[PDB]
DNA sequence: CTCATAAATTGCAAAATG
RNA sequence: CUAAGAGUAC
DNA sequence: CATTTTGCAATTAGTACTCTTAGCTATGAG
């Protein structure tokens, strides 16, 4: 949703009609800082949620030994070797698609075909 | 099980000295928007700090655990994916060698 | 109730 | 229109339903007015515009000459149907006066949704005029024709006192029906008629069970 | 006798592969879920079925090999004590280790032993005893028959104090 | 071939069995029922091994279902008759802007879906904009019910200074480190509550310990050598108060030390739990 | 009394004893056997209680009679010679 | 099934349709809101062509500026026979005229659900500022106080295929493939009353249900 | 291959009763734990003295 | 110096409103 | 003698 | 006229064996 705060008092910023440009406004609820609003999207709602599947990849990933390896193609690589795990969204009905980090480059590639 | 063990529980003073000696970022002035890939180190459940290379200290408690410095029975853990370091020295631990 | 069998009511 | 055609296939299916329960009730009711196709009811209670019709969807009953002879004590049957969703006070005490003097013991109400609770407490009449209410949601499906239900038949007073007769029984030591039951609406039971439950034991090919309503 | 414990061996391979096949159709996200279940539960239960039929063909493969002198086949024809299973267990395959109903567990983080590298759905890897008592079970075999025994035992005290308290 | 271990109580060998319990000072997350209004539980089980050793069951809980569109957070603070907000909390300890407090709970500014969870509490505890204000709305809640309202915030302060995480420090000055440990439980409840991790196994063994002759001895002598110098205090008082004469030997009772080891060891009963201390199993040497 | 006890003329129970009547039937002829009860059967060397009860219901020679109570309490007098033992 | 229509499975798939109870959550990708100035032009290019067909179709200067929009799944509307008319028509009748609601065809690469909030011709100067919490108070009752299709407490329904003994004309006992319903959860009064079922031989294993439809016996 | 440690032997995960057993892994694990809790009723020598 | 006392079932009556 | 507790058999 | 909401303890396989410990603690006063 990329919230913002206030720069003078740090506090959270809302949203807020204006009537002489009819313009969406973010105001301060409490020192009234005002400024315009870059995008009109003021709110979002994951029912399903696609982001948060490759949380917590680091760039010494591989250092975990836990973590299995594999030789399937890196594509931007094209190197043997990679780390992988399934998906970090614990949700009971989350598909069992793998995820792969390359150990020369840390780019994420899955196993899907549907996307591709 | 017949080689497993428990731990008799040790001060845990000169592991937060180590900690602090290699590097370990005190508490009280962690801005986590500066350090985000921040790795925090626990000693017997107190979040004592945030350390920036995890490995490098994870290295050096091994080594000083492995030449006697540090009690054997010392239990250190590294979660890479939580990015959380776990010191645990208090008794009741059960544990094996290997 | 009681409990058990809180009060009524509490 | 099609809530339109499929409230009204429900209607045929409730009118179906009520015209089998009467039948069953022990009143001379024939078959065909039970069998009346969806084309037919369609045809003569609901309009040219296609808004189906309760007023004159309302009709009588009356004891067939088996159910006189074994109930010398009941007499005609009015079955009514409301319009509006909502029951209200006004309707209601016209129809239980207009039972009353059309001299009706009995007069089974089918409303569509509910009854306003300041309805109910007039419900009952004087007697021996009796107003039960049926839900036309709940008459969609006759109950009775379903496997598991046995055949329930409404016992005399002879037969009930040649039963306790005949197995020395009490009033409370007879299995128990709740006057609440479905089949107990069905069949308009008062306390302390005892039905005739015939079942197709599997042991025995036929059983006969007794159940006095409480 | 030696063609049957290669045809048992093969069955046993068939199956690891049918399952290994399973596997990459779940993780190339082309299975689809059976309707009324995810795509887990449908993967588990064609994990199941296949190891236990490849279990129940070795048992029947060992069954049909033991001659009409062998004991144990004459205790169970005569119907005294024993029956198939028990030949399967004791001379093909041990078979699938259930705890609840389902596979061994991941006790560990992700992985049932810290033996198993993480996401590991390998049939040996979660209880799977492709060893039969004659040949003996390996370390991590023999610790999943080790909680599919305890979980026997609990059930069973568990099971008698309900039916005492039931029949009373 | 005799290996030892054991204790010769009334010459009877009895043997300290193994006591198996929680850890302490971990955080443990929990999905709870539907029905009940809480949806997932956050609890640490406090206790600091260089102090009073007194257990404080902090516990952070996330009321609301998923379908429930308020969905506020609550912590339990012990000898608090209220679920406090989490943020009136974070505002008493020292920590009043939103963005401070949502930094002390939050790490990722690009994690929308922590923030949008956690806007609930921050909307809640915008009554509040002052450190003394949630300082005071705790002590109308504290109940003591013995304090004036002046003094409430200083009562407040004993609330979270020795009562609240005793594990983590004893003394003043160090709010912010209570306020980091309290931001980690919350971001702990809501990874769990976010479906982005399982909740903690009850029976993983890593999460439990075993308190073995050492530490059950060493809590049981606690309490019974708190017994003997509360009874020394008691015979000073009467003795300064009535002005005799005062000798250590009529001061110390070597029998409550003695009597209270020799019952708890001899009878399984570690107290003033049982089967701590069983008579040692001499019918096989493998038994 | 005269309300309870049925008529003999239309007692309605089974003619044939059952099971239950003949082991207490058995059981208190053995005992009054044992109790030195005069024996209304020729005797052909037996000397357990017993079998002295079963001998004497096998030729009918037992003066007992059943009362079966009906539930609703009347009952019904059924002498053990008009009884016939089938099992 | 009704034993006329025992191995017809597209009917059997209708019933499977008409009992099965949906919700918007299990069709709803996403939710957002949006701040459009005029409901005449919308800031958002993708779903523009929907409006320059709507607003063509067809008041407009009482409508809140803001929008609520939601994300449905193609693959929801294909594993169910929905469509994105019934279920506008769906929340347009249990919203009456107070939300003016309108979705893109089924063809569309994207389905969205696009809702503005009426106002009233009186002048309110307070809830301009709350008309946002307003318009996610109502999103929130719209995932899960209406139901598109299906009975109440019937959350999911499978299709069996059983084999039953039926007396054949010639006189022997056949093996008669027949299509069953097994449905978790038990809304017995309202399932048995739904056409092209057989409503004698409905079954439920929660006999409490039973009885309290059906009767003691 | 990526090991960071071995068991010293896989035997060492039995108990001191387990330990007795003579081919745990040729037996059903219900009848290892009965002997685990049968060899304390076993009758040996317990001590020398 | 020695006796006397410090899992799963159930089973609702309030209290508030418009 | 009573009570409590522990271990154990099927 | 219509909802509506809330707070928790007692009772829950049979028998059967063996052994171990403990029974108001300490202080006043006749
Ligand atoms: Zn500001
Ligand atoms: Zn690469």
């Amino acid at each position: 949703t990329t919230f913002r705060f206030c720069r003078d008092c740090n506090n959270m910023l809302y949203p807020r009609e204006d009537k002489e440009n009819n313009r969406l406004l973010f105001e301060c609820r409490t020192c009234s800082y005002v400024e315009e609003a870059g995008s009109p999207l003021v709110y979002r709602h994951e029912l399903i949620t696609n982001i948060g599947e490759t949380a917590g990849v680091v760039q010494d990933i591989g250092s975990d030994p836990t973590l299995p390896r594999s030789d399937r193609e890196c594509p931007k690589c094209h190197s043997r070797e990679n780390v992988f795990f399934q998906s970090q969204q614990r949700r009971k009905d989350t598909s069992m698609v793998l995820f792969f980090v390359c150990l020369s480059c840390s780019h994420i590639f899955t196993s899907d075909q549907k996307n591709k | 099980s017949l080689m497993s063990c428990i731990s008799v529980g040790t001060d845990p003073m000169p592991i937060i000295t180590f900690l602090s000696e290699w590097g370990m970022e005190p508490l009280e002035d962690y801005v986590p928007h500066q350090s985000p890939d921040a790795t925090r180190v626990f000693v017997n459940g107190v979040w004592h700090g945030v350390h920036r290379n995890p490995a490098r200290l994870m290295e050096t408690l091994r080594t000083l655990r492995r030449k006697g410095d540090i009690n054997p029975e010392v239990s250190m853990i590294r979660d890479i994916r939580e990015k959380e370091l776990k010191i645990f020295t208090d008794a009741g631990r059960v544990y094996r060698p290997l | 109730t009681x409990p058990g069998v809180t009060x009524p009511g509490v | 229109d099609q809530e339109n055609e499929r409230n009204i296939s429900r209607l045929w299916r409730a009118f179906r339903t009520v015209k089998e329960m009467v039948k069953d009730r022990g009143y001379f009711i024939t078959q065909e007015e039970v069998e009346l196709p969806l084309e037919d009811f369609k045809a003569k209670y609901c309009d040219s515009m296609g808004r189906p019709q309760r007023k004159m969807m309302s009709f009588q009953a009356n004891p067939t000459e088996e159910s006189i002879s074994k109930f010398p004590d009941m007499g005609s049957l009015w079955v009514e149907f409301c319009d509006e969703p909502s029951v209200g006070v006004k309707t209601m005490k016209t129809f239980v006066i207009h039972i009353q003097e059309k001299n009706f013991q009995t007069g089974i109400f089918v409303y569509q949704n509910n009854i306003t609770p300041s309805a109910m407490k007039l419900v009952p009449s004087i007697p021996p005029a009796t107003i039960e209410t049926f839900n036309e949601a709940a008459l969609v499906v006759n109950i009775t024709h379903h496997e598991l239900v046995p055949k329930h038949i409404r016992l005399s007073s002879d037969e009930k006192r040649e039963l306790l007769k005949r197995y020395r029984l009490k009033e409370s030591q007879l299995p128990r029906i709740q006057r609440a039951d479905p089949v107990a609406l069905y069949l308009g039971l008062k306390r302390g008629e005892v039905v005739k439950i015939i079942r197709k034991s599997e042991t025995s090919g036929r059983y006969a069970s007794y159940r006095i309503c409480m | 006798d030696g063609p049957t414990m290669r045809e048992i061996t093969e069955t046993i391979a068939e199956a690891k592969k049918k399952v290994l096949d399973v596997t990459k159709e779940a993780q190339a996200n082309l299975l689809t879920a059976k309707h009324g279940m995810t795509l887990r539960e449908s993967f588990e239960d064609n994990v199941v079925r296949f190891l236990n039929e490849a279990r129940d063909k070795a048992g029947r493969l060992a069954e049909v090999n033991l001659k009409d002198l062998n004991n144990v086949k004459q205790m169970v024809m005569a119907g005294s004590k024993g029956s198939f299973i028990n030949i399967a267990q004791m001379s093909a395959c041990v078979g699938q280790q259930s705890v609840e109903g389902k596979r061994i567990a991941f006790g560990f983080v992700d992985r049932t032993l810290p033996h198993f590298s993480k996401d590991d759905y390998s049939p040996e890897s979660k209880g799977f005893v492709e060893n039969s008592y004659l040949r003996g079970l390996t370390p991590q075999e023999f610790f999943f028959h080790a909680m599919g025994g305890r979980e026997g035992l609990i059930d069973t005290a568990v099971k008698t104090a309900e039916t005492g308290y039931i029949q009373r | 071939f005799d290996m030892g271990g054991y204790f010769i109580i009334n010459g009877s060998e009895k043997v300290l069995i193994a006591q198996e319990r929680s850890a302490g000072n971990i955080v443990q997350v929990f999905k709870k029922a539907a029905p009940s209004p809480i949806s997932h539980v956050a609890e640490i089980r406090s206790a600091l091994e260089k102090g009073s050793r007194f257990i404080s069951t902090l516990q952070v809980k996330l009321y609301g279902r998923e379908g429930s569109s308020a969905r506020t957070i609550k912590a339990t603070l012990p000898y608090i008759k209220q679920d406090i907000p989490i943020v009136i909390i974070f505002r008493a300890l020292g920590i009043i802007p939103d963005g401070e407090i949502l930094e002390h709970i939050c790490y990722d500014v690009n994690d929308w879906q922590m923030l949008e969870m956690l806007k609930p509490c921050v909307e809640d505890g915008f009554v509040i904009q002052d450190r003394e204000t949630a300082l005071d709305f705790i002590g109308r809640r504290g109940t003591a019910l013995g304090i004036k309202k002046e003094k409430r915030i200083q009562y407040a302060k004993d609330i979270l200074q020795k009562e609240f995480l005793p594990h983590i420090t004893q003394l003043e000055g160090f709010e912010s480190r209570k306020a980091f440990f309290l931001g980690y439980m919350i971001n702990r409840l809501l990874l769990c509550a976010l479906d982005r991790k399982d909740q903690d196994d009850r029976d993983h063994f890593g999460k439990k310990r075993l308190d073995l002759a050492g530490p059950l001895l060493a809590q049981l002598f606690k309490t019974l050598f708190k017994k003997l110098t509360k009874d020394i205090f008691r015979y000073m008082q009467r003795t300064v108060e009535e002005a005799h004469d005062f000798n250590m030997k009529l001061a110390i009772n070597a029998k409550t030390i003695t009597s209270g080891l020799k019952y708890a060891l001899a009878t399984g009963n570690w107290g003033e739990r049982a089967g701590v201390s069983q008579v040692l199993n001499r019918y096989t040497y493998s038994s | 009394l005269k309300e309870k006890a049925i008529p003999k003329d239309q007692r309605a129970t089974t003619p044939y004893m059952t099971k239950y009547e003949r082991a207490r039937i058995l059981g208190t002829r053995a005992l009054q056997i044992s109790m030195n009860a005069p024996v209304f059967v020729d005797l052909e060397g037996e000397t357990d209680p017993l079998r002295i009860a079963m001998k004497e219901l096998a030729e009918k020679k037992i003066p007992l009679v059943i009362r079966r109570y009906l539930p609703d309490g009347s009952f019904e007098d059924w002498s053990v010679e008009e009884l016939i033992v089938d099992l | 099934l009704e034993p006329g229509h025992a191995a017809d499975q597209e009917q059997a798939k209708l019933i499977r349709s008409a009992i099965e109870h949906t919700t918007l959550k299990s069709v709803t990708i996403a939710s957002e809101i949006y701040y459009d100035p005029d409901p005449r032009s919308t800031v958002i290019p993708e779903d523009e062509e929907i409006i320059q067909l709507h607003f063509s179709l067809l008041s407009f200067d009482q409508q809140s500026p803001w929008l609520l929009r939601l994300e449905l799944d193609r693959a929801a509307m294909n594993d169910k026979d929905l469509t994105m008319g019934q279920v506008g028509e769906r929340i347009k009748q249990t919203f009456k005229n107070d939300l003016f609601v309108i979705w893109s065809e089924d063809n569309d690469e994207k389905l969205i659900i696009r809702c503005r909030v009426v106002r009233p011709k009186s002048l309110d100067a307070e809830t301009e500022a709350e008309e946002d919490h307003m318009l996610k108070k109502i999103e929130n009752t719209m995932l899960e106080n209406i139901t598109l299709r299906g009975v109440e407490n019937i959350e999911r329904v499978v299709m069996m295929k059983y084999d039953r003994k039926v007396p054949s004309p010639t006189g022997e006992y056949v093996k008669e493939p027949e299509w069953v319903l097994e449905t978790d959860g038990v809304n017995l009064s309202e399932v048995m009353t739904v056409p092209g079922i057989d409503p004698t031989r409905i079954y439920t294993n929660s006999f409490i249900d039973i009885m309290e439809v059906l009767g003691i016996e | 291959t990526t090991f960071t440690h071995c068991e010293i032997h896989p035997s060492m995960i039995l108990g001191v009763a387990a330990s007795i057993i003579p081919f745990p892994d040729h037996n059903q694990s219900p009848r290892n734990t009965y002997q685990s809790a049968m060899g304390k009723q076993a009758m040996g020598v317990f001590l020398t003295n």
